[PDB]
């Protein structure tokens, strides 16, 4: 899980609790969705 | 009996909507009122309506002339320089009352035409036909339209009306008030692929000539007014209750599995509700509609509910299905109690609340336990306490200002702090318990029969309210009805705690006389607060002696202060017998603690909670001890933990120990004596013998045996010992050291308890356990040691901040590609950055949380993240940042979301009236100012919360930074 | 023996 979050965070748009902080902690930037209810109430394993 | 303030009665109304159109946010329609006027000469007619642009008006047919003018648009001129806020109170009291329906107030004003006087004089009827159209509505209907592309029902697209109390005057002209009541037809042509859900029972579908628009048409025949009147269109999908048949449960695409897990309690609330009453349910059908963006999370209307979309949850969610549960039973008891029978006036509104709030108490009761109620009742006990004791008081049935310690007026239901509402209806349901506690429960049951009985008799006639009015309830009808079915009066109970507004407050201590063997309690009351006043009733006290639990009523008149009461013996100490309990059981007890000379173990003064007080008990700590071990009431168990926090002696803490480790303890109150065990635990340091608190306990409860620092595998199918493994690490990183800092054995022992993390063995989901563990990572972290207010670099990290930032680095990450439930370890993330950054460790940059506080995003994750950066602008007294929280005020989509943000800037001000900050211009006091008169005046929510901002930021005087 | 979710999306990515 560490090697999947760290290659989706480099592979898109990132943000950083530091100033200039991509190789150390890095963030998936947030985006927005135009329905937020469907990928947040609904399950995914079922 | 009732008498119209209105001089014409209202019989049937005909609402009729076409033409709604999505894109542009329009809707068109008209209005056609049938009135017999019941005073000759009736001339103008006044009826309520904002943000509609009315086309004409006719009446019987005939052209009639209109005026508009709302006075509650721009409540003061804009060029007066008043800026207190006991001018704007007045004034915002003045304007509402001037359109309120309660008088014979209104809007809009229809001119009789001359040549129906004669029409008019001997009371004939009146037929008025208004037609009129919402342009773009900023309040009353909102709609809910995606950005994805495809037709309406393919983005999933919807309309709902949203507002409280008298707001149906925001999308149709009416007589918006609760004492109208008419009979309903009600039309809506929508889209072939929508659903249009709305009061009353269907009476037919019928397609248009070219196929592409359908009408629904709706029929209610029960007399409603017209503030019980909604309306929800969409592409619902649609599901019939496979227990109950009347019963249509509606919820937005793709989420009907959630529905149908979600909405299969309900026919169990139905059937408690039509048992405790012997009245069947009213309406004719019953409606469920799931939405997005929602207003209030359950709003309840005549024969239908508006939940929001996010209290659906599937099978493997646990810790929201009982809060949904009773989401679902408080709309059902307001569709009982709020919806069938309304109100007379505005006064007579505690009845309704205090009557709806005191059957879902009765619900909770036999639902989840007596023991959840009983918790439940003191937590609304506690909230009620501590608001009537921070300002001033709440006002059961005002007479009419009544209560002038408070920055309101309290006449109207629009004028009112939220906070004020929701205390009201807190209060209210108290008392109706305490009414309960005067006349016993199934009297209580009977006048709600009677007063449904004449309601339900009183909705079959067709008589234009000669008996439509015994539907409306009011505080004479309802103590008359009281007296007759008990014969005794509550009179002196209605004047102490409705008419009175305030709380007692008491302070006991007591001394045993060893001499005469008797018990001298010493109960003084502070009634000298703002808050208080003085108690001269009976009042009861527990206690529990060696030979028993013996309860005493004492007489407290206001000279009283000295109670003897007498003591038993204590032959249990001579022989080893048990000692016996409050119920029929007894016990084995270590008497070793005890005194050699007295035989009583505790006192509880007030137990049943018979009064709305605050006790403040001087015991001595063995007793206190005692109550928590061998008490069977859970609100002496609470309160006895929460005096232990004074006494960290060592069988303080065996005491808690031994409520931890007992199962056949109710669960919220081990979940207590953990946060107890960790306070003692910090207040006994340099004295603690052996390991950190509750971790050998945590080992021993839910780690394996053979491996103790692994945590077994999750299986959360036991609900109690789920809540208490949650909770227990939360509390125990609020351990500290000699140095103030967390121990490295407790991070340790946490940090481990998330990577040995396994969840694919448990039919539940992992996503609150989860989050309670970025919580408990959260409170391990002490302030660092900035030298020279050095930058926080990456470099010059704490060793222990950097395994948590790692850790919610990669738990923020995962969520953004595996998401959880509602996005539960996205707010515990936010919220554990935000406790990095509130100390030294982190930047204190709020460019994250104002991207998480973005539009798009789900509704928890912003209002974590507007909360955070709140609280960023309330530290770093951040100009640019208080106008982006007051421009998001301005121009939100989500009206909740405004509401939530001017409630979080009440609750942590950028500054208070007594602080000298940066922030105090002349130009922040004409923004809030502004936002006051103009800006908010489309809500009715959003100006009594700019109203508390500007009494939590300035005060109600003059704004003191001002020339 | 079937690769978990985390792994399974590693996987595909």
């Amino acid at each position: 899980e560490r090697a999947l979050t760290r290659f989706m965070a480099k592979t898109g748009e990132t943000q950083s609790l530091f100033k200039d902080d991509v190789s150390t902690f890095p963030l998936i930037a947030a985006r927005p969705f135009t329905i937020p209810y469907l990928t947040a109430l609904l399950p995914s394993e079922l | 009996g009732f008498e119209s303030p209105r001089p014409y009665k209202l019989t049937h109304q005909v609402v009729c909507i076409n033409n709604i159109n999505f894109q542009r946010k329009s809707v068109v329609g008209f209005v056609e009122l049938t009135i017999f006027p019941t005073v000759a000469n009736l001339n103008r007619i006044k009826l309520n309506s904002k943000q509609c642009r009315i086309y004409r008006v006719r009446i019987n047919d005939l052209e009639a002339a209109f005026i508009y003018n709302d006075p509650t648009l721009e409540v003061c001129h804009s060029e007066s320089k008043q800026r207190n806020l006991n001018y704007f109170s007045n004034a915002y009291a003045a304007a509402v009352s001037a359109v309120d329906p309660d008088a014979g107030n209104g809007e809009l004003c229809i001119k009789v035409p001359s040549e129906l006087w004669k029409h008019v004089d001997e009371l004939k009827v009146l037929k008025i036909h208004i037609n009129f159209s919402l342009d773009q509505p900023k309040g009353g209907l909102h709609f809910v339209v995606p950005s994805v592309e495809g037709s309406m029902a393919e983005r999933g697209a919807h309309v709902f009306s949203c507002g409280y109390q008298n707001s149906t005057r925001f999308w149709f002209p009416c007589v918006d008030s609760y004492s109208e009541l008419c009979t309903w037809k009600l039309e809506f042509t929508v889209d072939a692929a929508m659903v249009a859900v709305s009061n009353g029972d269907l009476v037919e579908t019928v397609y248009t000539h070219d196929m592409r628009k359908k009408t629904f048409h709706y029929m209610l025949t029960i007399p409603t007014a017209a503030s019980n009147i909604s309306l929800a269109i969409g592409p619902f999908e649609i599901l019939v209750d496979p227990y109950m048949h009347e019963v249509t449960h509606f919820c937005l695409p793709q989420l009907l599995p959630l529905l149908k897990h979600t909405t299969s309690y309900l026919h169990e609330v139905f059937e408690f509700y039509e048992e405790i009453l012997t009245c069947r349910y009213p309406y004719s059908c019953f409606k469920t509609v799931f939405i997005d963006e929602a207003y209030v999370e359950v709003a309840a209307y005549a024969s239908m509910s508006i939940f929001s979309t996010n209290l659906l949850h599937s099978a493997m969610i646990i810790d929201e299905t009982p809060l949904t549960r009773r989401c679902l039973a408080q709309s059902l008891a307001q569709q009982f109690f709020g919806c069938f029978i309304s109100r007379m006036s505005w006064s007579d509104e505690w009845v309704l609340k205090g009557i709806s709030g005191y059957i879902y108490g009765l619900w909770m009761k036999k639902t989840f336990g007596v023991n959840e109620y009983r918790h439940w009742i003191k937590e609304e006990l506690d909230k009620i306490v501590a608001y009537e004791l921070k300002t001033g008081g709440v006002l059961l049935h005002p007479i009419f200002n009544p209560a002038s310690h408070l920055h309101f007026s309290i006449k109207h239901p629009h004028t009112l702090s939220w906070e004020y509402y929701s205390m009201f209806q807190c209060k209210a349901h108290l008392v109706m318990r305490l009414i309960e506690n005067r006349i016993s429960m199934e009297f209580m049951l009977q006048v709600f029969n009677k007063l449904l009985s004449l309601a339900s008799t009183a909705s079959s006639q067709k008589f234009q309210s000669h008996m439509w009015s015994q539907m409306l309830v009011s505080t004479s009808g309802f103590l008359k009805s009281i007296s007759n079915v008990s014969g005794k009066d509550i009179q002196p109970l209605i004047k102490q705690w409705v008419d009175q507004s305030g709380v007692v407050k008491f302070y006991g201590s007591f001394a045993f006389n060893r001499k005469r063997n008797v018990l001298e309690l010493e109960i003084k009351q502070d009634y000298t607060s703002p808050g208080t006043q003085k108690y001269v009733g009976p009042l009861k006290v527990t206690v529990q002696e060696l030979d028993g639990s013996f309860n005493h009523t004492l007489q407290i008149e206001e000279n009283s202060l000295k109670h003897d009461i007498p003591c038993h013996s204590k032959s249990r100490r001579n022989k080893k017998k048990k000692i016996p309990l409050m119920n029929g059981e007894e016990v084995d007890m270590d008497l070793s603690a005890m005194d050699a000379d007295s035989p009583l173990l505790w006192i509880r003064i007030d137990p049943d909670m018979s009064v709305l007080r605050k006790v403040e008990f001087e015991q001595a700590d063995f007793m206190w001890q005692y109550q928590l071990r061998y008490e069977r009431d859970v609100v002496a168990q609470q309160e006895s933990i929460l005096a232990l926090e004074k006494f960290p002696t060592p069988a303080s803490r065996l005491a808690l120990t031994d409520i931890l480790e007992q199962e056949q303890c109710f669960y919220r109150v081990r979940m207590s004596a953990c946060f107890c065990l960790a306070k003692i635990a910090n207040s006994m340091v340099s004295t603690w013998t052996g390991p950190p608190a509750m971790k050998s306990l945590f080992t021993r409860m839910f780690c394996c045996k053979s491996c103790p620092n692994i945590v077994k595998t999750n299986n959360f199918m036991s609900f109690q010992s789920y809540f208490l493994q949650k909770t227990m690490p939360v509390a125990m990183a609020l351990l500290r050291d000699v140095h103030n800092l967390c121990p490295k054995e407790v991070l340790t022992f946490i940090l481990d308890l998330i990577k040995y993390n396994d969840n694919r063995k448990n039919k539940f989901s992992d996503n609150y356990y989860r989050a309670e563990m970025i919580d408990a990572l959260a409170n391990s972290v002490t302030p660092a040691v900035s030298v020279n207010n050095e930058v926080r670099t990456l470099d010059n990290l704490n060793p222990d901040v950097r395994l948590i930032l790692e850790e919610i680095t990669r738990f923020l990450n995962m969520e953004k590609l595996l998401p959880s439930y509602r996005h539960t370890i996205t707010v515990s993330c936010l919220r554990a950055i935000r406790v990095l950054q509130k100390n030294g460790h982190v930047p204190s940059d709020p460019a994250l949380f104002k991207s998480y506080a973005e539009y798009g995003h789900f509704v928890d994750i912003r209002i974590a993240a507007l909360e955070a950066v709140v609280d960023y602008t309330k530290v770093d007294r951040s100009y640019e940042e208080l106008q982006w929280l007051l421009n998001m005020i301005q121009n939100d989509p989500v009206p909740y979301v405004r509401h939530k943000i001017l409630n979080m800037l009440t609750k942590n001000p950028p500054f208070t009236k007594n602080m000298e900050s940066p922030l105090c211009n002349e130009a922040l006091v004409d923004q809030l100012w502004k936002l006051m008169n103009s800006g908010t005046s489309h809500d009715w929510r959003l100006r009594c919360g700019a109203v508390d901002l500007y009494f939590t930021l300035f005060g109600l005087s003059r704004p003191s930074c001002l020339p | 023996h079937e690769l978990s979710v985390e792994q399974q999306l590693y996987y595909k990515e």
